[PDB]
RNA sequence: GGCUAACUACGUGCCAGCAGCCGCGGUGAUACGUAGGGUGCGAGCGUUGUCCGGAUUUAUUGGGCGUAAAGGGCUCGUAGG
RNA sequence: GAGAAUGGAAUUCCUGGUGGAGCGGUGGAAUGCGCAGAUAUCAGGAGGAACACCAGUGGCGAAGGCGGUUCUCUGGGCCUUUCCUGACGCUGAGGAGCGAAAGCGUGGGGAGCGAACAGGCUUAGAUACCCUGGUAGUCCACGCUGUAAACGGUGGGUACUAGGUGUGGGGUCCAUUCCACGGGUUCCGUGCCGUAGCUAACGCUUUAAGUACCCCGCCUGGGGAGUACGGCCGCAAGGCUAAAACUCAAAGGAAUUGACGGGGCCCCGCACAAGCGGCGGAGCAUGCGGAUUAAUUCGAUGCAACGCGUAGAACCUUACCUGGGUUUGACAUGGAUCGGGAGUGCUCAGAGAUGGGUGUGCCUCUUGGUCGGUUCACAGGUGGUGCAUGGCUGUCGUCAGCUCGUGUCGUGAGAUGUUGGGUUAAGUCCCGCAACGAGCGCAACCCUUGUUCACUGUUGCCAGCACGUUAUGGUGGGGACUCAGUGGAGACCGCCGGGGUCAACUCGGAGGAAGGUGGGGAUGACGUCAAGUCAUCAUGCCCCUUAUGUCCAGGGCUUCACGCAUGCUACAAUGGCUGGUACAGAGAGUGGCGAGCCUGUGAGGGUGAGCGAAUCUCGGAAAGCCGGUCUCAGUUCGGAUUGGGGUCUGCAACUCGACCUCAUGAAGUCGGAGUCGCUAGUAAUCGCAGAUCAGCAACGCUGCGGUGAAUACGUUCCCGGGGC
RNA sequence: AAAAUGUUUU
RNA sequence: GCGGGGUGGAGCAGCCUGGUAGCUCGUCGGGCUCAUAACCCGAAGGUCGUCGGUUCAAAUCCGGCCCCCGCAACCA
């Protein structure tokens, strides 16, 4: 209601932009194609689990880094799915796409995949308290210095909306040098959708 | 304020007449942030003063300020169900400020055409002992004397 | 619905109605109406009436009286204990 | 306790002396009293009532209660070693007596006080509080009444069960006295603390609410109701005894945590105060309510809606209205099926949508890209619900807080930590502490500004050197200065002195560009308001489907008896007009910024370099200074309105654009009650730039620099908040 | 120094 | 029959006599308040029951009428 996005707050200070290109007469159209690419990838690769999509451009050539928990879905069988998604990318944009897919070393520590999993459990109708506790425990088993999860909505299929949250460790949202990874997802249930937000304090950075 | 007495900005001296009084006068005229206009007015008034009398304009301004300086003035007090007018002695800085404010306001209220020698006329009249500024000083002193019975409420 | 063994869908929309108490119905009704499913009983099953129990809620077994209901305004003194 | 006499002060009244204008009373007043001499002051007198000091932390009484002194009469208590009687004790239904004050009866008395009452004030009213008067009553005698929060809300008697410590009464003992000071000890009171124990807790605890025994009174949910009926008592008021119908599902006890308080203590904020400038009046701009309309689309409604979504409504936007079209649809995705063009140029009809012409007409390949229909699936919705939601935001609030783990306390909610003392902008620290710790907030890390160093030197800069058309750092060149932008340094109460038990902090000083957080921004804890948004997006459910979809033209969102709100320009001389002349910053630019020249009164037009920009352009900064002029005039102020002639953008300026020019010259004389902003480069004012944008109703918004104040004693009051 | 009040949502 | 009364929304002044229609409350518009009441600041509001006459001029003077009151309506 009144809290800033941690990633935007720390943008330029500790964290970096997801897109790296320069253009001053096409800026809008490159932004539009980037939006198309990201929407297409998110809409067609939910199963893999997308941590981030990172876009680079050199000269009419686009490079897409896809940070995914399980790139097995993206690569398919012997790269067939990778080739088909690349081909759909040329079909969508019209430019030469070089697509590479990267792992996440600690999916239980990356907040975006944590929100992915919590929302998936909520959609599969798992008790939200149990799901949040499992995610929290897994994060601290991995070794994060602080977890904070908040699920808001018609939790448990109820009528009134709740804002149930869990946290322990330390999550200094106000500290800029604090490396805080923020993830968000929406569990699509038979009763609207639940917003799941996750903050994970990786540690302190210069 | 609650915390304590806020610091006062030091008063500069007038380059021409070498007196902080004239600088305070121009800073009191000082409408709209036009320092140059205000001190053009003030210098014109002081030169008119030295024209109409041989004595020094800074000295005549000083004499006017002493003739307009109030010694005590009454303030509202909320004791009981009725308001009182408690007379309070006035410190030298406060009384110089009051004299300057009254001088400037009544100069602005004078009937003559231009502000410069409206202020000049008011200054000369005050130095002599006449004018609206001196009348207001006498009236405030008179009302303080009338309400002198509440000098024991001072804190 | 809970006490109380056994739950969902459809219809209705503080209406129609339910209820022993708490309460339910105001558009997602496990509480109304129907259906499927279930549970308790079974030539019976429920409801009403009445009595005892739970009620130590008249306490002999087995309670209490400063503030929760409860020490007489105070003493003298008769029967009684 | 009863009776009688009696003492002094004070009030009131009376008489006299003196003296003269008020007195009295309150928050402020008035009623009232007073020159017919009050109030005040002194003397003398009368009368009624209550007894300062002693006097409480105390004494006595069965309770109610009891305070001048003296005498008379009288009740009970306490102690004592001997003495006497020898269980004669305890309690006590019914009964009887006593029983504050108010009240009643007969008579007396009546100073003060004072229900009722009268008047004055306050008030919306004031049958009240407050003020001036004032009768019963208060007093006495004899009766009556018989009730009180008549309470220790605790019946009487008895025995037992740690202490500690005040105090009242009687003995007795001791040392020095041969008093008494003192200590003990014993018996009886009366308080406080406190163990065991008890209690729901609060608390009680040898004066039990503990452990026990004896007797009495009494309770059985809350109301109805201590009411009705009956009876008894009373002169009366009323008292005593004492139900039922009906009705509710609670009523209640103690305590916990919050919130609130016209509760306290301590604090803070432009919250007041001290100041400066406004708003509310006028004209216009803009938003909204209302009204109106075919439509005046929808959302926002105390602060925290109202120059807000709108960072741009002539068409478009557009969601609204009239009317004209369309139906797998304006747009998606997938199967089939007939295909080769799709898609378009020119024309015709039409307000346009659209429809009809005419030209042009796939690339692979024998089975794709692309489209067509017919369907089939399906799409579409700014339609509903922000009280089904996600997301995002306001807000209390930059407020100093909000919690957790473990321990501990309590039956429990819960508490402790987080209270206390000091300090701080701060739950910031310090000291002590049944707490020991941690977390989110505070702070810091980030951006910007203030000083400085190194590095680099163009498109920036020009100190020393060489020319330049006269001229322009224009030129070669230069790392000095400025600046640009990367990386460092710098501030930490770090140093010195005082205060501070110390300790945190605090005061002063030096150094320094900067000193005690240096200025500003970003950052908004747990949560609150079912706060806003289904209309940015997303979405549960519901609703529309030849229409609530969708296309188009025109209209509307711009209405106008009105009301509010935010602004702008003013009301003039610190000003208007006019000529000259200085000094910025931050920004924008290729359908763009446009110089220069020519043309026009001007908006502009015509040509048109340069610049994707530290280069070129926007560009002029304005206020200011200087010269002239106007001379207090509803004006040479003000620039609304209205008439004429235009320019530009755009398919198109009627509704409904900006601008130019000519003429016109409205209200307005500083604005009622009320109200707003601001503590320093701030307020006040002055111009400039950008977003959106063809153009612009922009005076809005977000920034930028120029000029540049007054004041803050202080926390009493108003508003908001913080700790206990 | 006096200074009142706060219907019925679902 | 005698005498009085009829004036904004209400209740009341203006009547010897002609010329200027007032106070209180209420209505309406704005403040104060979270909101209402109260209070604060501004505004509208009756051509005087009706007909006619007097007069330069009528709420005012005179008459008729309508309405509301009061009084009287008596002696056998
Ligand atoms: C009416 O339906 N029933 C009766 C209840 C109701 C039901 C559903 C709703 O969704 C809302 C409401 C009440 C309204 C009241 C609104 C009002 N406001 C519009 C001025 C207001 O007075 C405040 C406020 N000052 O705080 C609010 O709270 C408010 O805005 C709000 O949230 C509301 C709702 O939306
Ligand atoms: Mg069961
Ligand atoms: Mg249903
Ligand atoms: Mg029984
Ligand atoms: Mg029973
Ligand atoms: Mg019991
Ligand atoms: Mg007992
Ligand atoms: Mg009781
Ligand atoms: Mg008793
Ligand atoms: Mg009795
Ligand atoms: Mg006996
Ligand atoms: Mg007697
Ligand atoms: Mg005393
Ligand atoms: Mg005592
Ligand atoms: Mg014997
Ligand atoms: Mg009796
Ligand atoms: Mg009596
Ligand atoms: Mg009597
Ligand atoms: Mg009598
Ligand atoms: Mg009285
Ligand atoms: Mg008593
Ligand atoms: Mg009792
Ligand atoms: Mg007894
Ligand atoms: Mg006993
Ligand atoms: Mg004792
Ligand atoms: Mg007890
Ligand atoms: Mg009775
Ligand atoms: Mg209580
Ligand atoms: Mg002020
Ligand atoms: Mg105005
Ligand atoms: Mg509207
Ligand atoms: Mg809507
Ligand atoms: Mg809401
Ligand atoms: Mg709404
Ligand atoms: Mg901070
Ligand atoms: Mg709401
Ligand atoms: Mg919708
Ligand atoms: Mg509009
Ligand atoms: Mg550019
Ligand atoms: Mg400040
Ligand atoms: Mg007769």
């Amino acid at each position: 209601g009144q809290k800033i996005n941690p990633h935007g707050f720390r943008l330029g200070v500790t964290t970096d932009h997801k897109t790296r290109w320069y253009a001053e007469k096409q800026y809008a159209e490159l932004v539009g194609e980037d939006v198309k690419i990201r929407e297409w990838l998110h809409k067609n690769l939910e199963r893999a689990g997308l941590s981030s999509i990172e876009i680079e451009r050199r000269s009419e050539r686009v490079t897409i880094f896809l940070y995914a928990a399980r790139p097995g879905i993206v690569i398919g069988r012997n790269g067939a799915e990778a080739e088909r998604v690349r081909g759909e990318l040329e079909k969508l944009t019209g430019k030469q796409i070089q697509l590479n897919i990267l792992e996440v070393k600690s999916p239980e520590t990356d907040a975006q995949l944590v929100a992915q999993g919590i929302a998936e459990q909520l959609a599969a109708r798992v008790a939200f308290r149990r799901a949040m506790r499992k995610a929290q425990q897994s994060a601290m088993n991995a070794g994060a210095l602080g977890i904070r999860i908040k699920c808001s909505g018609r939790l448990g299929g109820a009528e009134m909306s709740r804002s149930e949250g869990y946290r322990e460790g330390r999550v200094p949202l106000h500290t800029l040098r604090a490396d805080i990874d923020y993830g968000f997802f929406e569990a699509r249930t038979t009763f609207g959708r639940i917003g799941v937000k996750v903050w994970i304090y990786k540690g302190d950075v210069t | 304020p609650r915390k304590g007495p806020a610091p006062k900005r030091p008063v500069m001296v007038d380059p021409v007449y070498g007196s902080p009084l004239v600088s305070q006068l121009v800073s009191k005229i000082l409408l709209d942030g036009k320092k140059t206009v205000a001190q053009n007015i003030v210098y014109t008034a002081l030169e008119g003063c030295r024209a109409k009398n041989n004595t020094d304009p800074v000295q005549t301004l000083k004499r006017a300020l002493d003739n307009i300086k109030p010694s005590l003035e009454v303030k509202s007090r909320r004791v009981g169900g009725a308001t009182y007018q408690v007379p309070v002695e006035v410190k030298p800085a406060r009384q110089t400020t009051l004299a300057m404010r009254w001088l400037v306001n009544f100069s602005r209220e004078r009937r003559e055409k231009t502000m410069a020698e409206r202020l000049m006329n008011e200054i000369l009249d005050a130095s002599n002992g006449l004018g609206a500024s001196v009348k207001r000083r006498e009236d405030t002193h008179k009302m303080a004397e009338a309400n002198r019975a509440f000098a024991h409420y001072r804190w």
